[PDB]
RNA sequence: UUGGGCUCUGUGGGUGCUUGGCCGCUGGCCAGACCUACUUCAAAGCCACCGGGGGUACCUACCGGUUG
């Protein structure tokens, strides 16, 4: 079946529609309406409906103005996507993803359920940008708008990552945070998935604290599940593991801990630095990587529980005395051994203070 | 300046409603046989009548 | 298309190609001064044979449908044909030194043709079933 | 092809698309069919076979 | 002005404004002594027969023959995005890091 | 002062569609007063009604002083066109089994791939849907769509099978034995084949039996192809001459005098009014074929064409060897005395592929080539025409217009005793 | 001897120069030269004629500085001109066509100081020049500065094969971007990969591609060269 | 099933050849 | 032997003796280039697979003609 497997694949491929069964098949998606509403309604009745929807969320926030210059435009009615250049796909897929990085926080709210829904059925965003759709939908995974979403999405236009939502798809229910986190362990593209989305947001100030638990909690329990898998005994394999280990999660920690204008990343990526030099004995040198860029990301809003990472990454470091800046850093700590006397209540200081009061004999 | 011609199923339906919208060209160049299928018209008007 | 046959000079400087499109074709193995490469043009269906003399300046050229013609220098000194009721021409071998051509057929016959000009020597019936070589 | 009505029926008494006169009421295969046959072609090997021996009995 | 802000208003309800929905969417060390004694003519070869400008160019310095060549391997190959500090990131990059 | 332009306007409505010379001027007179100025009128609303049609052409346009139109390479047009089309340009793959003829439907919404090794298959070709891939075992001479892409028919090694769109063989064709060559005549419902030897067999394919067997004399025939305008049929013989026919008259109706060796391939425009052919002599050459007058000093070729096709509008796609090359401007319908054009225009490229059939898509954009390892698909932006009309032809053609049109084009079998060359002649002395 | 195959039979031969003992270690054509480098010469014919040109000497200061270890390498863009490596820091740049010295460059952290690997990058006028003490360092070469710093080699086991990628995708933790940088080492049999966005991170190892040079076995792994068929993943 | 190697066939590229350098 | 086992899937090599990728190929190209010329002389014939019996009005083939 050579020709019916080339064949099979330019019509999964294909973006379009040539038949009057799937214009009323494609047309008929939506998020509010039923099918038999939503095959026989014009444009400008969805457009109608939504932006009312678009005019309640441009009253709610203020950074929608250039989404009714182009998207939600009086214009836009008239737009279809597949007569369209490739850098016109391209762009008008820029203004897609970033209007719907700024949606996907009110994304339990009507308005932006109408919006979202005015981009679905004329842009069709669900059969061009499913990546960052399902990765908007994919924190609210418990509401039964995302299992909408699981109505409407075209099973073979996924993402690899995002392909364990088929049974999901199948059986018309929510997915459980368990299978989400267990396909984050065994899936490296799909763990990155998400920290690609999140710090994507948040370098155009977009994020939101569902986002970041969210993100935050995959990274916990998926790094512990790494751990657990990477774990070997045999001393090269082990070896290598970590390696492998740094190599996939290490960028996204690496822009996470100094992303001081986003306290909140910042403090989930102290959380998963935490729970690495906690469960994984990783080695001095990497530690003290840790421990720098720790010092280094610091803020006001994040010294408590930067602090109580230093009391773990030098708790679980094998050598004696810190390094530099740490102490340097620590010297500008405000309230320090009073600090560190609370963390002490619940935690272990003493490798700390000791690194700390070796390195001032060292200075 | 490479401009295609292109055409989605939308000229047949606008969708959103049932109008299967027939658009048509009148230039003879696609309608060939004038005088004969309108003497097989003629002819089948003759038998039907 | 294919190339049927293939027949050198006596000298081993000009090598000549029988087709199987319609043509055939002279050529060089170095580079001459006076000569370009150069093509034998129409026959009926496509040419069996392209033979030399010993003086190489009249080329013949047998085709399948029964002719064989006698260039000159480019042009065509004489064509001609040969009857045969059914059958087409499959085989041709000529002896340059004693000029004879000979051609064998599809129903078994063989021609046999003293050729400065055309002159049947003799012809007779060997198979029911063609001559291939 | 849908079913012809009345006066395009009538105006249409001889047209078939699916069996002609020339397909001999589709015997052939009916007895490819029947008999497993893999190749239409030794269905009209046989036939001119059974031919030429009934026409040899004509000749008796 | 030639446009009226009324005229406008009937143009953007009317006819349609694609255009306007367009818009909104689209928003040295060293030097060689040699290269002024290395003209080369360009429609001599029929690789360099499509780096002239105009038709009628032929006689070429080194240098202009230089600059031709490098928009081609542009043309070829545009300029790569990373061609155009923190303690991990340089662990990361190091490579006495991963070792056995 | 703006008068002179109405009167411009009617000299191009009644040349365009007033389609006879005019009748020159006592009940008889006020009679034909009546009807000369109803058939003013009416050319002259249908001149102002063409500006109600929807799609434009397409083009390309050499914008600078250097850039020329043959240079362009394809993912150079898939980038800068729409991405509709970017998805018609795709390819295929198939080794296995042979060269594959291709051939679309006459609206463009199918396409039978054969395998001269066996392997005939038909698809919905935009949207990946393969109504059938028979695999047919021996040989396959060629094979083509009836008058809906509902059924097809091939010619086998020995006779002609025709099968419903599921592939399933409805009959075998005995009567027609080594059919090398076939054509369909659509407006009629006829099945025309040239066999091995030298017989046109003019079948009815609605009522089923053959109308008109004629052997022609010029030994084994090397081409054929249709007039669109005329019905007439133009099978190309190897001494050198189209020789023109019809299942009518027994004689060649009109024989030229074309090229020297076989001439390989033919192609005529669907406003029949010229002809490009092409033989082993490898000019390639076209005529005004109602004056019947080679209108340009013929063209060459650099090697034995074994296809060319002739589009909707005035390209043309000539097929030589292993790669094929586009031709804009060969007849220009409009201009009286014809120039040669001194430059291709899109050449599609060889890269180790000899091409056995080129085809144009009716009302797409592209271009369906047929080589050695498959069915390869390019997009060619001038070729289509943009409006169609679907009361005749539909590419977007649901089941109620499927059944609708064939029974109405059954209702319009033209006779096959209605074919000539001008075919306006009915109703004259 | 430099003989010249086609077909995999003899076509040619090359005329070396009488004033020559050394092994020959790097053949190079480009423009209309063929240029082979020895050990401390440099010996170049010209190609249309299979012609001897000249032969370019390098400076000395130490009796190791002359040495030409890092071999010769073309950029695409640079006319007539080639770029040596030397046992010290120095890559030099010379026109072949007339002979001349005509710019050289010191390397960055002067510790680190035998050039052992160099070559072009897709960018235009950019290098990895590969050091013995350890860094890869990438530089503009008529700006003369620095684009990239990095640490790739162990002082006890440098970068001897660096190759660039020009697929034009590959990095950015996805794979949309270029910047897809492969580099080996004559001690181990493990290539390691670069992206080289940001700061260049790493990104993977194969480790034991080929075998390792084993003290003590039999075996005789190792590397000898990492090419990117160009072009391509 | 998702995300198996396709077959290597060798890709196309409008590499650049060096003998215009001189 | 610091995990194992079934099943399924993919990719690469192999299952015939090792001479290059492409073209308008004695040369050129693999970054392509130039694109439309040139012309004295239509064609030699034969052959060319439909199952059996039977009908022959119309068409066609062939044979013999007939005037105009």
């Amino acid at each position: 079946s050579s020709l019916a497997q080339q064949l099979a694949q330019i019509a999964a491929n294909s973006r379009s529609s040539f038949n009057v069964k799937a214009l009323k098949a494609s047309h008929s998606k939506s998020l509010i309406w039923e099918p038999r509403v939503a095959v026989s309604q014009t444009f400008a009745e969805i457009y109608s409906q939504c932006y009312e929807g678009f005019k309640e969320l441009c009253h709610l926030d203020s950074r929608f103005v250039p989404f009714d210059a182009t998207l939600f435009s009086a214009q836009s009615q008239e737009v279809d996507r597949t007569q369209m250049t490739a850098e016109e796909n391209a762009a008008l897929d820029k203004r897609v993803d970033s209007f719907l990085h700024l949606v996907g926080s009110r994304l339990r709210l009507m308005p932006a359920i109408k919006a979202v829904e005015w981009l679905i059925r004329r842009f069709r965003i669900h059969e061009f940008n499913t990546g960052t759709l399902l990765a908007t939908f994919l924190p609210y995974h418990t509401i039964p708008a995302f299992v909408t979403l699981l109505s409407i999405l075209p099973v073979q236009r996924i993402p690899i990552e995002y392909r364990f939502l088929d049974p999901y798809i199948k059986s018309l229910t929510p997915p459980p945070r368990a299978a989400i986190v267990q396909q984050a362990t065994n899936r490296p593209d799909l763990l990155s998935a998400i920290s690609r989305y999140t710090l994507d947001s948040c370098r155009a100030k977009q994020e939101y604290p569902g986002l970041i638990s969210f993100w935050g909690g995959i990274m916990a329990e998926a790094v512990n599940g790494m751990i657990d898998k990477m774990r070997s005994g045999r001393r090269a394999i082990q070896l290598e593991n970590d390696h492998l280990l740094l190599q996939q999660i290490g960028p996204v920690l690496s822009e996470a801990m100094v992303m001081k204008d986003v306290p909140g990343i910042q403090i989930a990526s102290y959380m998963v630095v935490a729970i690495l030099a906690a469960k994984g004995s990783l080695n001095d040198n990497i530690l003290t990587a840790f421990m720098e860029q720790l010092v280094h990301g610091w803020t006001v809003d994040t010294l408590r529980p930067g602090l109580v990472c230093l009391t773990m990454l030098a708790q679980h470091r094998s050598a004696k005395q810190l390094s530099g800046r740490v102490a340097k850093a620590v010297i500008k700590v405000p309230d320090l051994v009073s600090s560190l006397r609370d963390i002490s209540k619940e935690h272990q200081v003493d490798k700390l203070a000791n690194g700390l009061v070796l390195a001032f004999v060292d200075r | 300046k490479i401009k295609a011609l292109t055409r989605s199923i939308t000229a047949q339906q606008a969708p959103g409603s049932d109008v299967q919208r027939a658009p048509r060209n009148l230039a003879p160049e696609l309608h060939p046989f004038e005088r004969a299928r309108e003497y097989q018209r003629a002819l089948n008007a003759v038998k039907l009548e | 298309d294919d190339v049927r046959h293939l027949e050198w000079s006596s000298d081993s400087r000009f090598f000549l190609s029988a087709s199987k499109d319609l043509t055939a074709r002279i050529w060089s193995l170095d580079t001459e001064e006076g000569f370009v490469p150069t093509v034998l043009s129409g026959h009926r269906q496509g040419v069996v044979g392209a033979y030399f003399s010993k003086d190489q300046e009249t080329i013949y050229t047998v085709s399948k449908d029964g002719a064989v013609f006698e260039w000159k220098y480019w042009r065509i000194v004489n064509k001609h044909f040969f009857m045969q009721n059914a059958a087409t021409l499959r085989c041709a071998a000529y002896h340059a030194e004693s000029n004879l051509l000979v051609a064998g057929f599809s129903n078994g016959i063989f021609g046999l043709y003293e050729m400065p000009d055309f002159n049947l020597i003799h012809t007779l019936s060997i198979s029911q079933n063609e001559i291939d070589f | 092809v849908r079913k012809l009505k009345y006066h395009e029926q009538k105006l249409l008494k001889k047209h078939d698309f699916i069996n002609y006169k020339s397909d001999n009421n589709h015997r052939d295969h009916d007895v490819i069919r029947r008999y497993m046959i893999q190749k239409p072609e030794d269905y009209h090997k046989y036939n001119r076979l059974c031919g030429s021996l009934r026409q040899f009995a004509h000749r008796l | 002005a030639e446009k009226d802000a009324e005229e406008e208003e009937l143009e953007k309800f009317v006819l349609g404004a694609k255009e306007t929905f367009r818009e909104q969417l689209f928003r040295p060390a060293w030097e060689d002594s040699d290269d002024e004694r290395l003209t080369i003519s360009l429609a001599g070869a029929t690789r360099l027969r499509k780096l002239r400008i105009s038709e009628s160019e032929d006689l070429v310095s080194g240098i202009e023959y230089a600059r031709r060549l490098r928009q081609q391997y542009l043309r070829l190959y545009p300029q790569p995005d990373w061609a155009k500090p923190l303690p991990l990131d340089s662990f990361l990059r190091d490579a006495n890091s991963f070792k056995v | 002062k703006a008068e002179l332009d109405r009167i411009r306007r009617y000299k191009q409505a009644q040349k365009k569609y007033g389609r006879g010379p005019r009748v020159d001027i006592k009940k008889l007179r006020r009679t034909l007063t009546n009807l000369e100025n109803k058939y003013k009128t009416a050319a002259l609303k249908a001149k102002e009604a063409e500006i109600l049609l929807e799609n434009q052409t397409g083009f390309l346009e050499p914008e600078g002083e250097l850039e020329r139109t043959y240079k362009v390479r394809q993912d150079e047009i898939v980038k800068e066109v729409a991405v509709e089309v970017a998805q018609k340009k795709f390819e295929l793959k198939l080794t296995e089994l042979g060269p594959y003829t291709c051939e679309y439907s006459r609206n463009g919404r199918d396409l039978i791939l054969a395998g001269r090794k066996g392997h005939v298959a038909t698809m919905d070709w935009r949207e990946g849907k393969l109504g059938c891939e028979l695999q047919l075992g021996e040989t396959v001479r060629d094979a083509r769509f009836l008058h809906n892409n509902q059924f097809f028919a091939v010619a086998q090694k020995k006779y002609v099978y025709i099968y419903d769109h599921n592939g399933v063989e409805i009959h075998c064709l005995r009567k027609h034995v080594e059919v090398s060559h076939m054509e369909f005549l659509p407006y009629h419902f006829l099945l025309a084949t040239l066999s091995i030897s030298g017989q046109l067999k003019y079948q009815d394919t609605s009522t089923g039996q053959i109308v008109a067997e004629i052997a022609t004399k010029h030994g084994t025939p090397v081409s054929l192809t249709q007039n669109p305008y005329n019905a007439i049929l133009h099978i190309g013989q190897q001494n050198g001459t189209v020789t023109l026919w019809s299942p009518n008259s027994t004689d060649p109706l009109v024989k030229l005098l074309a090229h020297r060796g076989p001439v390989r391939s033919l192609a005529v425009d669907r406003e029949g009014r010229y002809m490009v052919s092409t033989g082993q002599d490898n000019k390639m050459c076209i005529w005004d074929i109602r004056n019947f007058k080679e209108a340009v000093n013929s063209y060459f070729t650099r090697a034995p064409a074994t296809s060319v096709a002739i589009s909707d509008t005035g390209l043309t796609a000539v097929g030589w060897g292993t790669h094929t090359t586009i031709w804009k401007g060969l007849f220009n319908k409009e201009r009286p005395v014809q120039v040669k054009v001194d430059s291709p225009y899109m050449t599609w490229g060889g890269q180790g592929q000899v091409v056995e059939r080129v085809r144009w898509c009716p009302f797409e954009d592209i271009l369906g080539i047929g080589h050695n390892e498959g069915f390869s698909s390019i997009i060619v932006p001038g070729a289509g025409e943009a409006n169609y009309d679907a009361l005749e032809v539909n590419p977007f053609e649901t089941k109620k217009q499927r059944q609708e049109g064939e029974v109405k084009a059954l209702l319009n079998k033209l006779q096959p005793e209605m074919i000539a060359l001008d075919p306006n002649f009915i109703g004259n002395l | 001897g430099l003989w010249v195959f086609q077909r995999g039979k003899k076509v040619a031969e090359l005329p070396l120069p009488s004033d020559l003992d050394q092994p020959i270690k790097q053949i190079l054509i480009f423009g209309g030269w063929i240029v082979a480098c020895a050990l401390t010469r440099i010996e170049v014919w010209k190609a249309a004629t299979l012609e001897h040109y000249t032969t370019i000497f390098p400076a000395a200061s130490k009796k190791g500085d002359n040495e030409l270890t890092g071999g010769a390498i073309n950029m695409p863009t640079f006319l007539n001109k080639i770029f040596v490596g030397r046992k010290d820091g120095w890559v030099e740049i010379w026109n072949v066509s007339t002979g001349k010295l005509i710019y050289t460059l010191l390397p960055p952290s002067p510790d680190c100081g035998a050039v052992t690997c160099l070559q072009p990058t897709p960018a235009l006028s950019l290098l990895a020049i590969a050091y013995s003490g350890g860094p890869l360092v990438i530089q503009n070469v008529l700006t003369d500065k620095t684009v990239l710093l990095l640490e790739a080699g162990t002082d006890d086991a440098p970068v001897t094969s660096i190759s660039f990628r020009t697929d034009g995708l590959g990095a950015g933790q996805d794979g949309r971007k270029d910047g897809v940088m492969a580099t080996a080492t004559s001690v181990s049999g493990d290539v390691t990969f670069w992206d080289l966005n940001k700061g260049g991170r790493i990104m993977g190892v194969l480790r034991s591609a080929h075998n390792p040079p084993s003290r003590h076995n039999i075996v005789r792994g190792g590397i000898s060269k990492i090419e990117f068929l160009a072009g391509q993943p | 099933p998702v995300g198996m190697p396709a077959k290597w066939d060798v890709k196309e590229a409008r590499k650049y050849n060096i003998e215009a350098d001189g």
